[PDB]
RNA sequence: AACGCGACGAUACUACCCGCACGUUGUAGACGUAUAAGAAUAGGCUCCGGCCUCGUAUCCUAGCAGGCGAUUCCUCCGCCGGCCUCGAAGUGGCCGUCGGUAAUUCGCGUAUUGCAAUUUAGACACGCGCGGGAUCAAAUCCUUUGCAGACGACUUAGAUGUG
């Protein structure tokens, strides 16, 4: 396009005082639709949740695993 | 990622002079002189060994590494062209109007002239300078066939491109008519 | 229809204005300035070929 | 083959490179943390020379023509300093255009109202003299 | 973030006649002060366990400074932060002198790359590569190589920024 | 032949008024010291003397140069600029121009 | 170091617009003379086309009914563009403005008043000095022929012949600096022992 | 109407500038560019057409055209322009 | 551009030019208002020895606001001329005359402005005075013209003439 030679009207970045309340209502109003909306919750919620994990990139994983292994033994014994 | 180091060679044969200032490349050899300028892009120029050239750059991102690959095929041709030159062919084919090709050398500007005639009958002559260094000749070995040599790769093509576009056609068939000037082989001279 | 400014036109002008007009032209003025010819031919600072000083500004007036 | 090539001759840090601070105190380069920081220390027995061990960034060094020859990575302040005493470091640095710039300020600093006034009668007998020969040629 | 020191909080829930001598939980947090590393001690121990302030009490909040903090070291951090899409994992190493100096560096960078907060990301483990041929991440790869040595090309030099005017045209050699 | 000069002042320009973004405060000048470009160097020039010399039409008592005096009270800022208090505010024409500071009382 | 001078005579040559301009503006309200040099080998950050693209929506804005008065008069020299960026870092529409502006000269090249002065530079407005090494920069010189400026090969000429000066007195400059090292070298060897000494020891 | 001749006032002088001398090359010879005359009318005339390609071709065509009185202009000065970033 | 600029012609008085004498004259603002390479910044300068972060550098810088007389010195500054050079909004160099001149060292003088009070001191422009040189002009109204015209404006002509 011969946009360089012949610029169009520029799209003004300019804020009105009229959108900005009018901005901000909207707002206020989508945040109070979901609250509501997250209220009738048709949906079902657990407890725990999916742990990703170590990451396999950790150097340590061997000797972080070895160590939670083992915890789960001894206090298995223990208790 | 601001790769520290980076690096790149180019070798150079027995009978150069590679002179390089700042990042001006001026390159000496048995066919003649090449030079070109390289300002625009960062690059520590270096001799590692006695005939390799080394190029580096400190601190760069991918862009600026890629940028080395450039500059070493750009200097590796122009050492290509003062040692074995370059040449470029083409073939013009026609179906009914023979092409009139007049290869003349002018004194003024020291540059060759190709002034083409009888393109599919039109009567307008088409003329195109040559880029300086650029010699044509009109091989008596083939053919409609036309040499196109020197001793800088892009003048040679760009100068071989020129015959080909202004030889073409216009509000017909391409699939019908065939006439034209195309570049058939490319190489070096040597 | 080609414009007056289009660049085939020009191209076009521009060797008229070499091959054709251009020879022609040179010949009527090489006859012009021949007859304006033959009408015009019918101590350096004491004498002015050292050439000296005859007789709002740029700077600010220190 | 002839290659003849005029582009740059920078300094390297490097361990062993000695890099001046704006104090005008000196610390040679031990390990290099990233492209921006070091791990220096100046051992040197002159206190204005002198800079404890720690971290200087690159941006507020500057860096000297002095390299220690063959000083090992990581060396703790015990070798640092006999490496610094065996090169003569501070020898070499006072020998230095930097350093003799560096002093050249210092005693001009120090003039007081009675030097400046000598300094100025001082310069004029040896302009009177430098203007004679310069007549001559 | 700001200036940051390790905090050794040890904190307990009150002793009640049920169960006296009760659990003595212990945790290892970043913080700019005293006031801010009891806040996160309570703040995580109200996720993981169900200890709170009312019925909590803070045994022992101690520094814990770095043993050589003139020795350079690789560090590798695992951490967690949450994003509009949900929580993820990342790995990350930093070459640094002190591990307060590691993890400043994590939270400038994590907010300069995934305009991450202090409130968003959770450092799960930071641990010293005790040897090369740990470093996975190639930008501490090159820095840990044979025989550094780099230039400093294009060095813009220090002028006062009151010396509006310069005689000479200055050079960015050295 | 002295061919030397006479200076015993250290020059300065009178910039503005104490002002915020859009009050301003005659009572209290702002000056710029030459040499001076940090809150150090200008602790130096706190309490001392600074006269605006500027000329009249009409001779008065033998000159028409009248003079309005002032003190240097504190340093503005970072850098170097210094707040002044005089006799009379200063005629607010002239923002941009020269003024004289003493090196007295002086306590070197 | 905050000197004040008669006139600073600024080289525009490798300057950002905009900045140089900043510090032109404060300059002159604090009561400064200032003369710029040179406005067309000024520099623009960022790629030419965008610097091409702003003066052609510049170009756009024009007053409907008259466009003879009250319009924006579009000026193409090298000068006025960089003088309509200072003028718009400066109250020109109150008396203390319009005095600052006329403390304020731009010139394109180097006009011969100036060809003999003293040329200072900007550190904080050198191109070299603030851009990074790969970004792209444009030159105030070459939009301003592009959208009309009539004069760009009659300032080239005067530059050719400036520099041509120039050179001359370079070879005067360097046989003066070559005499006076001579001079000095023999007045060394006879000025006086004990006065050597003290200049050595008082720094000179 | 036309734009381009917009400010329909009354010309600035009674007498009219040129504004444009042809572009200069020295290397054609010395010569001059302009002269004066005064009008005197106009007349008609018969001329024998040789335009190739035209209707009018080896014909007699009758035209209008415009006479000039133009005695020998006298010259009495000269001046000298030098080149400015100014025009 | 009716508040942008250049070249040229003739300029009566007033005072046009030159010299110095001052102004109870105006200045968005003297107080050493000192300082010319060009070009690159992933390079440059050189005396070709070497040098380059750094103008916190170079020059000038002492004397009743800067006296008088020496001792001693050919160093620096200024005015005039002659030869040239400077046109982008126009100057500097060389030579000669004359005047001034701590690079070294003295003798005489400073007081009383009374313990500080802008150390009234520069440049440009403007005006008033002398004494030397120089010049003796135009425009408009008016009558007229119609290449012009609502009125102004405009193209013309009115002094001896191709009126």
């Amino acid at each position: 396009a011969g946009t360089i030679n012949k610029p169009k009207k520029p799209t003004s970045k300019r804020k009105t005082t009229r959108l900005r309340a009018k901005i901000s209502k909207r707002a206020a109003e989508k945040k109070r639709k979901e609250r509501k909306l997250a209220r009738k919750n048709p949906e079902w919620r657990s407890k725990l949740k999916k742990d990703p994990g170590i990451p396999n990139l950790f150097p340590y994983k061997e000797r972080l695993l070895q160590q939670r292994e083992e915890e789960r033994i001894r206090r298995k014994e223990e208790l | 990622m601001r790769y520290i180091h980076s690096e790149e060679t180019i070798p150079v044969p027995e009978n150069l002079k590679v002179s390089i200032k700042s990042r001006l490349v001026t390159v000496e050899g048995p066919r003649g002189k090449l030079q070109k300028d390289l300002s625009h892009i960062a690059v520590n120029f270096s001799v590692v060994k006695k005939g390799v050239i080394g190029l580096e750059i400190h601190h760069g991102s991918r862009k600026d590494v890629a940028a080395l690959r450039t500059v070493r095929t750009i200097i590796n041709n122009m050492i290509i062209g003062v040692t074995k030159g370059f040449k470029y062919k083409m073939r013009y084919v026609y179906a009914h109007f023979p092409i009139n090709v007049n290869v003349e050398k002018n004194a003024e500007t020291g540059c060759y002239e190709v002034e083409i005639r009888n393109f599919i009958g039109e009567k307008i002559v088409r003329k195109v300078v040559m880029a300086p260094g650029v010699e044509v000749e009109i091989s008596k070995a083939q053919k409609d066939e036309l040499i196109l040599s020197g001793n800088s790769l892009e003048a040679v093509s760009q100068s071989a491109a020129d015959i080909q576009q202004i030889c073409k056609v216009r509000n017909k068939d391409i699939r019908k008519f065939l006439d034209g000037i195309y570049v058939s082989e490319k190489g070096n001279i040597v | 229809a080609k414009s007056a400014r289009a660049s085939r036109i020009k191209e076009n002008h521009q060797r008229f204005k070499k091959n054709i007009a251009g020879p022609v032209e040179a010949a009527r003025l090489e006859r012009l300035s021949a007859k304006l010819m033959a009408i015009a031919q019918a101590s350096g600072v004491k004498s002015g070929k050292s050439i000296g000083r005859k007789d709002s500004s740029i700077v600010f007036p220190m | 083959a002839e290659i003849n090539v005029e582009a740059t001759s920078w300094r390297r840090v490097e361990v062993g490179r000695v890099l001046k601070l704006e104090n005008g105190s000196l610390a040679a380069i031990v390990e290099i943390i990233d492209h921006k920081r070091v791990l220096a220390d100046g051992p040197s027995s002159d206190p204005k020379l002198a800079t404890p061990r720690g971290i200087v960034p690159l941006s507020r060094a500057l860096l000297t023509p002095i390299v220690i020859p063959k000083l090992p990575r990581g060396a703790r302040t015990g070798a640092v300093k006999k490496a610094w005493e065996a090169y003569g470091v501070d020898a070499k640095w006072k020998e230095t255009n930097w350093a003799k710039k560096q002093l050249q300020q210092e005693r001009r600093q120090s003039l007081t109202d009675f030097d400046r006034f000598k300094v100025m009668r001082l310069k004029k007998q040896r302009r009177f003299e430098e203007r004679k020969a310069l007549a001559k040629i | 973030m700001g200036r940051l020191q390790e905090y050794q909080v040890i904190g307990r829930h009150l002793p009640t006649e049920a169960n006296p001598n009760p659990a003595l939980y212990r945790m290892r947090i970043f913080a700019p002060n005293e006031v801010v590393a009891k806040s996160r001690f309570w703040y995580f121990l109200r996720g993981l366990k169900k200890v709170k302030k009312a019925t909590g009490e803070i045994v022992s909040v101690n520094v814990i400074s770095e043993k050589h903090p003139l020795k350079v070291k690789n560090f590798g951090i695992w951490l967690r932060y949450d994003s509009r899409s949900g929580t993820h994992n990342m790995y990350k190493e930093y070459r640094e002198t002190s591990r307060v100096a590691a993890v400043e560096a994590m939270y400038a960078d994590m907010a300069a790359r995934h305009r991450a907060r202090f409130r968003s990301i959770h450092i799960l483990k930071v641990v010293e590569l005790e040897k090369t041929e740990d470093v996975k991440r190639p930008y501490i790869k090159q820095l840990v190589a044979k025989n550094l040595s780099f230039p400093l090309p294009h060095r813009v030099p220090k002028i006062s920024t009151k010396k509006i005017f310069s005689a000479k045209r200055p050079s960015t050699f050295s | 032949p002295s061919e030397a000069g006479h200076r015993l002042y250290v020059k300065g320009r009178h910039l503005s008024y104490q002002r915020g973004r859009r009050n301003t405060h005659p009572k209290t000048s702002l000056i710029k010291i030459e040499g001076v470009d940090d809150t150090a160097a200008a602790n130096f020039y706190l309490g001392k003397r600074v006269a605006y010399v500027y000329r009249a039409q009409k001779e008065v008592r033998g000159t028409k140069i009248r003079v309005i005096w002032g003190k240097i009270t504190r340093p503005h800022g970072n850098s170097g600029v210094v707040r002044a208090k005089f006799t009379h505010p200063l005629p607010a024409r002239s923002f941009g121009a020269s003024v004289r500071i003493m090196l007295y009382p002086s306590s070197i | 170091m905050s000197s004040f001078e008669s006139v600073v005579v600024i080289d525009g040559k490798g300057h950002l617009l905009g900045r140089l301009a900043s510090i032109v503006a404060k300059q002159l309200l604090s009561g400064q003379k200032i003369v710029v040099v040179r406005c067309e080998a000024l520099n623009i950050s960022g790629e030419f086309f965008r610097a091409k693209l702003k003066y052609h929506a510049y170009l756009r804005k024009m007053t409907r009914y008259n466009p003879t008065r009250g319009g924006p008069f579009h000026f193409r020299a090298p000068s006025r563009i960089f003088y309509k960026a200072v003028r718009g870092m400066i109250p020109h529409k109150t008396a203390r403005g319009a005095a600052a502006l006329e403390r304020l000269k731009v010139f394109e090249g180097v006009p011969p008043p100036y060809d003999k002065k003293k040329k200072m530079v900007v550190p904080q407005a050198l191109r070299v000095l603030r851009l990074q090494p790969g970004r792209k920069y444009c030159t105030v010189g070459r939009l301003s022929h592009e959208v009309g400026w009539k004069y760009q090969d009659v300032v080239a000429r005067l530059e050719e012949r400036r520099k041509a000066k120039g050179a001359a007195y370079y070879e005067r400059k360097k046989l003066a600096a070559r005499q006076l090292s001579e001079a000095k070298k023999a007045a060394a060897a006879k000025v006086d022992p004990k006065v050597s000494e003290a200049l050595a020891a008082y720094g000179y | 109407g036309s734009l381009a001749f917009l400010p329909r006032k009354r010309a600035a002088r009674h007498r009219g500038r040129v504004k444009s001398f042809p572009k200069d090359d020295p290397k054609k010879p010395v010569h001059l560019t302009a002269a004066m005359g005064y009008k005197a009318g106009m007349t008609t005339i018969v001329r024998d057409l040789d335009r190739p390609g035209a209707k009018a071709h080896k014909k007699e065509v009758v035209e209008a055209v415009t006479i000039i009185d133009c005695p020998p202009m006298v010259v009495v000065g000269l001046v000298g322009y030098i080149e400015t970033p100014r025009g």
